[PDB]
């Protein structure tokens, strides 16, 4: 799904 | 009373999704009490050469997240633990992984000192650990 610092939760 | 091994259990079950990482940060940040003992834990897991990529990546995720929220929750007990392993950690990770990782963690640690995480002690020792691996 790719996690990113902006888009914790 | 103690799990045994009830944060490296955590970092083998979690995933790439934010659903994933939440899960745990989310049980982490309720249990501040245990912020330098789960960052040293942290820190020695990321070391070991057991640990794969993908693995390391993965717990990095889980730091950034616990040590972004800690922000709401006025916890700087997890930053103060997490920062002083972390200028560490981001020295070895950013000198073993690859141009495609390292890209990667330049934005996670990127937002740490762009939110002004950690103190400015620590940060500008992560930066500088970044730039020295660069001077080859």
């Amino acid at each position: 799904p790719s996690y990113s610092p902006t888009s914790p939760s | 009373a103690f799990s045994s091994e009830q944060f490296t259990t955590k970092l083998n079950t979690l995933e790439d999704s934010q659903e994933s990482i939440s899960s745990a940060s989310k049980w982490l940040l309720l249990q501040y009490r245990d912020a330098p003992k789960v960052a040293e834990m942290w820190k020695e897991y990321m070391l070991r050469p057991s640990v794969n990529t993908r693995r390391k990546l993965l717990g990095l995720y889980l730091m950034n997240h616990v040590v972004q929220q800690a922000k709401g929750q006025k916890i700087i007990q997890f930053q103060d633990s997490f920062g002083k392993v972390a200028a560490e950690v981001l020295g070895r990770i950013n000198q073993e992984f690859p141009r495609d990782l390292k890209k990667k963690l330049s934005r996670v640690v990127n937002i740490l000192k762009e939110r002004n995480i950690f103190s400015k002690q620590v940060v500008n020792d992560i930066e500088r650990s970044l730039a020295a691996a660069l001077e080859h």
